């Protein structure tokens, strides 16, 4: 039983019924956690950890803004929905989870063959840094330039002075 | 002459999947940061590389 | 269910809820990049994934500051 | 919440011992060999003692920093958080980013760039 | 709090260099410094603008008592 | 490196569940037209212990097998089967000679590697005895190419990095040779 | 197109500055004083405040001189680069280039110089820096490495041209010149 | 020519050689048109997705069903749980069906 | 003029002292950071007076001998 | 030069004290920086050398003679725009002090110019995404430079949200292509142009269409341009189009290799709708900037027909059209900024509220311009007639060259529809001229001492005091006469556009 399917089923239910802004900042965290875990267990543990290191800091800053802008509006308001229309919507959605229509690509299993030629064996992050700091160093230096612009941009927007 | 000159300049030769301009001057993979000799699947010989397709400069 | 734009009901009714949708939508692009790069054993895709994460975090900050100053403008009397 | 806060104190005390005091490495290599030479390595009792010894070195260093957590609480008054923000952003960040440039420059000058082995 | 995000990304951008410092050699080290030197202009900018202060809403100013004599 | 791949065992069985991994066997032997060869039966610790003696004995055959791979131009695993069989036999010859000539010295060294995370720096004493025994009986010298003979790390008198835990058998066997051979 | 002889498809930073003509230094000075001078001209064209002329403050003239100083060097750097590329007349630079290369070859030294970079990094550095002067107006990037990807064949330095007989350089074969690719991979084909 | 398809250890990966032979063909000056390099393009795309090879396996599985062949009699034996890669399955002389240790290497 | 603010291009030494007394968090962070590139500039001195750079690691795969295959090699045949 | 001088200006601006004069002088330093950038770029980049196409920075960028011309055009128009913030537009402090109150105004412009010039050069999907973010972020920061303005901040919020959705669409398109091919460099992807899904590139174009305000995504740009200050609206309504349209042309140049007519039909559908909305949309509007927003949507539809046809005649059409439309755009906004000095002052029905950011907000605030300043009114008439396409103004040859490329490629419907669209949009172009002049005689002998210009003092009553400042007057004079008298040099200018090649060669 792939229990990640159940997790996304609950998350989709709570995204349809979410009312206030605090629930939305919880839908975000309830989305990154399935992403981080599935990356950890299937494809990339490096990027599972990079997601946690960067998105959490963004989440708390996002949460602190909710405190300064919460404006009483959706606590006392009413929503109608209907339990039957919610579950029927989620049932129809769950029916079609085939993002791709290449049946052979989705059904036939493949393998790779290992070789011993790579005797200098290092992590993916060392190769990523090796290329990023040598061949795509321009991409890194532009990213540094964009980060500098954000620093100036945030000040010229928020600072009253 | 003016009519003839415009006919030459404004003619657009046909492009298809068999003839078009690709701006790549050399074959990649002569050097890698590490482990340049991998599975020995790199069958391109850089010692005896055939001449590449040099781009045409119409003003030369 | 996607073609009838069911995602328009899943987005909350605050401006910040639109920000979260944008982050989730961009995060879908990065997960697709990581998945393809890992299958191909290609580090260029993972470099792309790292760039997307950093850039997506930049616009999150720039958009937040605009929303922060927008709220300050409403609370402008500040007689205190 | 109380349990997790004191778990974090033990974790950060143990990380202080790991990042700067060698983790589980013995204080004295001579004494470490003397104690372990009493037990036959072909018996399971050697590995019990070694596990106690190595964790003891980690325990001693972490106990001192858990002591230091209590020690600073009993000696220093509280600092306002708005002063903490200025302290971290105007003092600590410039110093740490100086060392992140200082350290690779020293190592390159003496041809001692680190590798994993 | 907003400026935390640009600096957090800058710190997370040094992770590729940490585990590849030897391989990139002097070329990567110089690029690493250039990455940090461009971001140090943001640090100079924040210091000179005093953007990392506390936004009080009250200000205590000392008025001078003066006499319009005749 | 602990990256998940599709070519070997992954980190845990949750990785297998997500990938629906099938661990597949093939009961067919190699085709009868290809000559047979007995595979090398040594595990990780004995092979690492014997790595520099296989290099000093099979250098011509190792290079010839690798040079065949380069000249194969993609048709590698097929066109170098004959060269590969020479490499396997030569490596087995070294392991055979170790177990008949330097058996106690050899088994001492790779039992220390198993005891010491398979790090060469942790087992210098047993390695020195094995190097001395192999050189006398097989005339094989461990050499690290690209550096002067007197800057080889395994011959360093006062290494900076030393094992925290001492292998008791290596300490005993090192003392015995000290008092009996270097009088 | 009035093309000329290609000297170096990616000239090193030191070579570009050394090969500055006296006019290149003249334009460097013009850029340096052209920025404060334009601030005076703009004030003369239309005063910043009111209707009367006012000299801009010294702090503005200080930062203007710095901006012009960098702008003057970038212009001079691109002026000298065109001669290496063959886009501009470079007869003087060819004679100077041939003397320096033949002198270094006779000493069995690399015309490009020894590098701290391994074969990959020399190749990578040339990929990053070659033709980068076309965007020197947007952001800077210079060749400050001793790589071998300069777009030239060193065999053309082995034919004596007019006005080079008095140099009397005896050139060895290329496989004896230190730190060249054709004299580096002796034992292994993947290690220099 | 920038590097593409770099393996996790810094060298060329499985499909780099296919890509390299495509670039060499497309940029060779001896070719009048790009028709000679069409088979090289399919080979590179087959290296990544194996779509035609998966399609062939689809035909073989389907063709075996219609002739009544048993999937477990014509396929390859497999084990789904890593803990049960036992010495009896591996064929060792003193094999056993007890689970193998996978908790800590 | 007991405690005026020094002008950097007129009194460089006094300008350094002002910031080292009033803004230590700026003066000394820069001073530490300057020691990075300064040591990198002293590297040529080390290569001539203390010891040379090490030989590069064999991190480019198996070292293939730069020669033709030996066609007279025998031994360990089928 | 741009990058190096930006760093000095960033630091220098934060060092000196805050005053309106210092910010104005710092803006003039920005003017010198762009001039030096143009001189350096001209000194090294020439049309004849770049015809082949030269790779830079590990093939991440690719500059050719088609890219180079747009870069110089961007630098030239950016020079003209900085004159607005570097000199007096009106001469009255209540209006002009706005352009000097933000010290980061010039810094953001230099940030955006770097993004504008690099975007047409992108040769990799990774750098395409990075640069399109760099250009977009600077536009958001410029839209919000006046953070004490409620409308300016509201526009920046709308701009950020819509432009982030487009960027995600652009990123999603590149990720799909990388998934298909495993390649990131454009020239490498061109080797597999026949095997990747070509509609993955239409998704890339769709994100670019949002950023140029094409229909059906036109709503946000019409809203943003009307709410933003006139100085901000002048920049953001023109600058993104110079770079993105050039990039769209290069992408469509690669798409035409495989000749997918289904993709050509979807784009033709978007052009057809944009002509209908651009022409009928402006008929019932009262704001001048809302009217110009529809004019921008209409002229983009004309250029996209040349981009869609994508032939030898299309290079000449697009290159000439983009140059002459930028000058007309600059000329009109320069006049609109100037003529705020002729606004009457009260001493009331409909409770009309006018702010300092946009003193000229309604079309009927242009009333009696024929009386207040005949030379400026004629200059505005010449520009509006150029947008109409009255020969022999520059706008006529723009429509003529667009029609040639469109009809040469068999786009019969779009050529007819645009000519109908031109006639429909003439109705609201003429309404500007009706407001300027049609009441001249019935109002010539009236006493108007209640204008904004009358609040200014007089020096000596014996001197001659010009009513408009020197620099802004000379720019309006120069651009208007270029628009009017292009017939003199049209033959030579179009021969130059013949030489601009995009891998034509032979
Ligand atoms: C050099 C000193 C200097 O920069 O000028 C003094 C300048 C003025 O100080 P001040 O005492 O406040 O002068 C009073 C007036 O406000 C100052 O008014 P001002 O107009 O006289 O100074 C403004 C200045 C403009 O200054 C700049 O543009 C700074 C350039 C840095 C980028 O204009 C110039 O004078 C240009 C010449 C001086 C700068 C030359 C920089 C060359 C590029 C390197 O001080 C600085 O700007 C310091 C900024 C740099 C701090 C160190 C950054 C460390 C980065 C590396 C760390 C690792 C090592
Ligand atoms: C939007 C964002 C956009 C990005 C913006 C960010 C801007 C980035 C662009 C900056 C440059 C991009 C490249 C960065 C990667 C650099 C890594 C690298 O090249 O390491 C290899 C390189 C060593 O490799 P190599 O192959 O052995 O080359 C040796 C020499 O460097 C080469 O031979 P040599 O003939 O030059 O001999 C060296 C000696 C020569 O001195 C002599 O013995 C006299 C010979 C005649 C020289 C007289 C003219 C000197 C000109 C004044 O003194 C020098 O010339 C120093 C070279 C640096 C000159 C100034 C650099 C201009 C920067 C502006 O490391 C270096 O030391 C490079 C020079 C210092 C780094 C410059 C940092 C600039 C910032
Ligand atoms: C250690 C476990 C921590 C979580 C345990 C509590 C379980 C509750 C749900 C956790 C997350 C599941 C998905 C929910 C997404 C957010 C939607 C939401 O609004 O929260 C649900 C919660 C229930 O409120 P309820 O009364 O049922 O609905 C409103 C009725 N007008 O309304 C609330 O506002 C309460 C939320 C409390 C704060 C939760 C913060 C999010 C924590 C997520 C961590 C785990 C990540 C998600 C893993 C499951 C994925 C489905
Ligand atoms: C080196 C950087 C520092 C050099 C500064 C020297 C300088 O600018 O000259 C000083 C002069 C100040 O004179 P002033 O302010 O009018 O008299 C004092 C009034 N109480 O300042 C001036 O009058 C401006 C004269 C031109 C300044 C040129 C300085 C260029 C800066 C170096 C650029 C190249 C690096
Ligand atoms: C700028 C100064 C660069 C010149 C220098 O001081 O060092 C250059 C020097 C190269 O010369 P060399 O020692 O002969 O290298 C042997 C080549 N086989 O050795 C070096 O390359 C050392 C690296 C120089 C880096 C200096 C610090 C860079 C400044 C960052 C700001
Ligand atoms: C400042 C004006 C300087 C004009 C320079 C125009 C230019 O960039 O050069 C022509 C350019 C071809 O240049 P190219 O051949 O590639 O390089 C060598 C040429 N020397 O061809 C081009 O691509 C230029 C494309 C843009 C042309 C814009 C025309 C602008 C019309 C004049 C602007 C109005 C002037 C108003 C005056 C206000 C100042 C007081
Ligand atoms: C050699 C080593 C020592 C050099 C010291 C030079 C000090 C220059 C200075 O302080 O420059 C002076 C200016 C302006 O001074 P002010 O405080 O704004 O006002 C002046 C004083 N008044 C009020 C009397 C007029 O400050 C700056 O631009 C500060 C920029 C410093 C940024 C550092 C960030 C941390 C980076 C650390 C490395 C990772």
């Amino acid at each position: 039983m792939n229990l990640e399917i159940l997790d996304l089923s609950i998350l989709g239910f709570y995204s349809l019924i979410s009312s206030n802004s605090f629930e939305s900042i919880a839908i975000l965290v309830a989305t990154i956690m399935p992403v981080i875990t599935e990356l950890w267990y299937n494809y990339s543990q490096l990027f599972a950890l990079l997601y946690t290191l960067i998105y959490v800091g963004a989440v708390v800053i996002l949460f602190v803004f909710i405190l300064s802008v919460i404006n009483e509006k959706e606590e006392y308001e009413y929503e109608y929905s209907g339990l039957f229309i919610l579950i029927l919507v989620l049932l129809l959605d769950d029916l079609d989870d085939n993002e791709s229509n290449d049946n052979d690509y989705n059904n036939v299993y493949i393998t790779d063959y290992a070789d011993w030629f790579n005797n200098y064996n290092e992590s993916d992050l060392s190769v990523i840094g090796n290329l990023l700091f040598t061949e795509y160093a321009l991409l890194l230096l532009i990213i540094s330039f964009i980060l500098l612009m954000s620093i100036i941009g945030l000040i010229l927007i928020v600072k009253k002075d | 002459s003016t009519a003839d000159l415009y006919g030459l300049i404004s003619f657009t030769p046909k492009r298809d999947i068999h003839h078009y301009v690709i701006r790549v001057d050399e074959v990649p993979g002569k050097h890698f940061p590490t482990n340049t000799t991998g599975n020995f699947g790199n069958t391109v010989d850089f010692e005896n590389l055939e001449p590449r397709r040099k781009p045409i400069n119409p003003y030369l | 269910m996607d073609l009838i734009l069911l995602m328009l009901v899943a987005v909350g009714l605050n401006i910040i809820d639109i920000y979260i949708m944008i982050e989730i939508l961009i995060m879908g692009c990065t997960v697709n990049t990581i998945y393809s790069a890992s299958l191909d054993n290609d580090m260029i895709g993972l470099i792309y994934s790292l760039i997307q994460i950093i850039i997506a975090g930049v616009e999150s900050a720039i958009g937040l500051s605009i929303l922060v100053n927008y709220n300050r403008i409403r609370n402008s009397e500040e007689i205190e | 919440f109380f349990l997790s806060e004191y778990c974090s104190m033990v974790l950060m005390s143990t990380l202080t011992a790991i990042f700067f005091f060698g983790g589980y490495l013995p204080f004295s290599n001579t004494i470490h060999h003397l104690i372990l030479n009493l037990f036959d390595q072909h018996s399971i009792y050697y590995f019990i003692i070694e596990g106690i010894l190595l964790s003891g070195y980690l325990a001693i260093k972490a106990n001192f920093f858990m002591f230091s957590f209590v020690w600073i609480r009993a000696a220093a008054p509280r600092l306002r958080y708005d002063l903490l923000i200025l302290f971290c952003w105007y003092v600590l960040l410039p110093i740490v980013f100086a060392i992140v440039v200082f350290a690779p420059g020293i190592l390159y000058c003496f041809d001692a760039l680190p590798v994993i082995i | 709090a907003l400026l935390f995000l640009p600096f957090d990304l800058e710190v997370s951008s040094m992770l590729p260099y940490i585990v590849s410092i030897y391989s990139v050699g002097i070329y990567g080290l110089i690029i690493f410094i250039l990455f940090l030197l461009i971001l140090i202009v943001g640090f100079i900018y924040e210091f000179n603008t005093k953007s990392l202060s506390i936004t009080t809403i009250l200000h205590k100013k000392n008025k001078a008592l003066v006499k319009n004599l005749y | 490196s602990s990256t998940h791949t599709n070519d070997s065992l992954n980190s845990s069985n949750y990785v297998d569940k997500l990938k629906d991994t099938h661990f597949v066997f093939e009961n067919d032997k190699l085709p009868s037209e290809i000559p047979d060869v007995e595979e090398v039966g040594a595990t990780t610790a004995p092979l690492l212990s014997a790595a520099y003696f296989i290099g000093a004995k099979c250098q011509d055959y190792n290079d010839d097998f690798m040079l065949c791979q380069k000249e194969a131009k993609g048709n590698g695993p097929i066109d170098c089967l004959k060269e590969g069989r020479r490499v396997t036999r030569c490596a087995s010859g070294v392991l055979k000679d170790l177990n008949t000539h330097c058996s106690d010295e050899f088994r001492l060294h790779w039992q220390c590697l198993s005891f010491s995370n398979l790090e060469y720096k942790n087992c210098r004493k047993a390695e020195s005895l094995l190097n001395k025994c192999v050189f006398e009986k097989m005339n094989l010298v461990k050499k690290i190419p690209g550096i002067p003979e007197d800057r080889q790390i395994h011959l360093k008198q006062n290494p900076v990095l030393k094992p925290v835990a001492l292998h008791q058998d290596s300490e005993v066997a090192f003392k015995k040779a000290q008092n009996e051979n270097s009088i | 197109m009035e093309t000329y002889e290609l000297i170096d498809s990616d000239p090193k930073f030191s070579r570009v500055v050394r090969y500055f003509r006296p006019s290149d230094y003249l334009t460097w000075a013009l850029g340096t004083i052209g920025a404060p001078g334009l601030m005076v001209l703009f004030e003369k064209i239309e005063p910043a405040k009111g209707n009367t002329f006012k000299m801009p403050p010294p702090s503005i003239m200080r930062i203007a001189t710095t901006i012009g100083f960098f702008g003057g060097f970038y212009y001079a750097y691109t002026s000298s680069t065109k001669r290496f590329w063959g886009y501009s007349e470079n007869a003087k630079e060819v004679a100077k280039d041939r003397y320096e290369v033949k002198k270094a070859l006779s000493e069995k030294k690399s015309p490009y110089g020894s590098s701290l970079l391994n074969p990959y990094q020399q190749d990578m550095s040339a990929r990053n820096s070659t033709n980068s002067q076309l965007l020197l107006a947007i952001f800077p990037w210079f060749n400050v490495a001793n790589h071998q990807s300069h777009g030239i064949d060193l065999r053309k330095y082995y034919e004596v041209r007019d006005g080079e007989e008095n140099w009397n350089f005896t050139l060895p074969p290329l496989d004896q010149v230190k730190d060249l690719d054709v004299a580096q991979y002796k034992e292994y084909s993947n290690y220099p | 020519a920038p590097l593409q398809q770099v393996g996790r250890h810094g060298g060329p990966n499985k499909c780099f050689g296919e890509f390299q032979r495509v670039v060499e063909c497309m940029t060779n000056a001896k070719h009048d048109s790009y028709e000679p390099c069409n088979n090289l393009k399919n080979d590179y795309l087959e290296c990544r997705k194996h779509k035609v090879e998966r399609y062939k396996a689809f035909l073989m599985q389907k063709h075996a069903e219609e002739l009544g062949k048993d999937p477990e009699e014509i396929g390859a034996p497999f084990v789904r749980k890593r803990r049960f890669l036992t010495s009896k399955t591996l064929g060792l002389v003193d094999g056993d069906d007890y689970e193998i240790g996978v908790e800590k290497i | 003029a007991i405690g005026d603010y020094p002008v950097y291009y007129k009194q460089p030494i006094r300008w350094l002292s002002y910031h080292a007394h009033t803004r230590p968090h700026v003066f000394y962070a820069i001073a530490v950071a300057a020691l990075g590139p300064v040591f990198m500039m002293a590297t040529p001195l080390r290569r001539k007076f203390l010891y040379d750079d090490h030989e590069p690691l064999p991190a480019n795969g198996y070292p293939l001998p730069n020669r033709s295959r030996d066609k007279t090699l025998t031994g360990y045949d089928d | 030069m741009l990058f190096t001088s930006l760093l000095l200006i960033i630091v220098y601006g934060s060092l000196v004290n805050k005053s309106h004069l210092l910010t104005k002088l710092i803006n003039r330093l920005g003017l010198i920086i762009i001039i030096y950038t143009l001189l350096i770029h001209l000194n090294i980049n020439t049309l004849e050398n770049l015809s082949i196409g030269i790779n830079m920075f590990n093939n991440l960028l690719l500059i050719n003679s088609f890219n180079n011309t747009i870069i110089e055009l961007i630098l030239i128009i950016c020079i003209l725009y900085v004159l607005l913030i570097s000199f007096n537009i009106t001469g009255l402090s209540i209006i002009d002090n706005l352009n000097y109150s933000k010290r980061t105004f010039i810094v953001i412009v230099l940030f955006n110019i770097i993004g504008l010039t690099l975007l047409p050069l992108v040769n990799d999907i990774m750098i395409l995404f990075i640069i399109i973010e760099l250009q977009s972020y600077s536009l958001y920061l410029l839209t919000a430079i006046f953070n004490e303005s409620h409308n300016s901040t509201k526009s920046a919020l709308y701009y950020f949200i819509v432009g982030s959705i487009a960027s995600f669409i652009i990123l999603d398109a590149t990720v799909s292509i990388y998934d298909d091919l495993g390649l990131t460099n454009i020239q490498y992807i061109l080797m597999y142009i026949d095997k990747l899904e070509i509609f993955d590139l239409l998704c890339l174009l769709f994100g670019l269409f949002i950023k140029i305000g094409l229909a059906p995504f036109y709503s946000y740009s019409i809203t943003i341009y009307s709410l933003s200050p006139t100085i901000i609206t002048n920049y953001i309504s023109l600058m993104p189009k110079l770079s993105i349209l050039t990039l769209i042309y290069i992408i469509m140049h690669y798409i035409n290799i495989v000749n997918n007519t289904d993709l050509n039909y979807v784009i033709s559908f978007l052009i057809l709708i944009s002509m209908f909305i651009g022409s009928f949309g402006g008929l019932n509007v009262i704001r001048i900037k809302t009217l110009l927003a529809y004019s921008s949507l209409l002229n983009v539809s004309y250029m996209l027909l040349a981009i869609l046809s994508n032939s030898n005649e299309s290079i000449i059409a697009y290159i000439y059209y983009i140059i002459q439309y930028s000058l007309t755009h600059i000329n009109i906004f320069s006049i609109i900024l100037v003529i705020s000095i002729y606004l009457p002052i009260m001493n009331n029905m409909l409770n009309v509220m006018i702010t300092k950011y946009s003193p000229i907000e309604y079309i009927n605030q242009l009333k009696n311009l024929f009386i207040n300043n005949i030379f400026i009114a004629i200059a505005l008439c010449i520009s509006i007639f150029s947008l109409i396409g009255i020969p022999p103004l520059t706008g006529f040859y723009g429509k003529y060259l667009v029609l040639i490329s469109g009809l040469n490629n068999g786009y019969v419907l779009l050529s007819i529809v645009l000519i109908i669209a031109s006639s429909i949009s003439t109705v609201y172009y003429a309404t500007i001229l009706k407001v300027l002049s049609f009441d001249t005689l019935s109002f010539k002998d009236i006493i108007s001492n209640n204008l904004i210009i009358n609040t200014s003092p007089e020096n000596n009553n014996n001197e001659i005091k010009p009513e408009i400042s020197n620099v802004i007057s000379y720019v309006i004079s120069s651009l208007t006469l270029i628009i009017l008298l292009i017939i003199i040099q049209y033959e030579n200018i179009v021969k130059g556009a013949y030489l601009v090649l995009l891998y034509n060669w032979v």
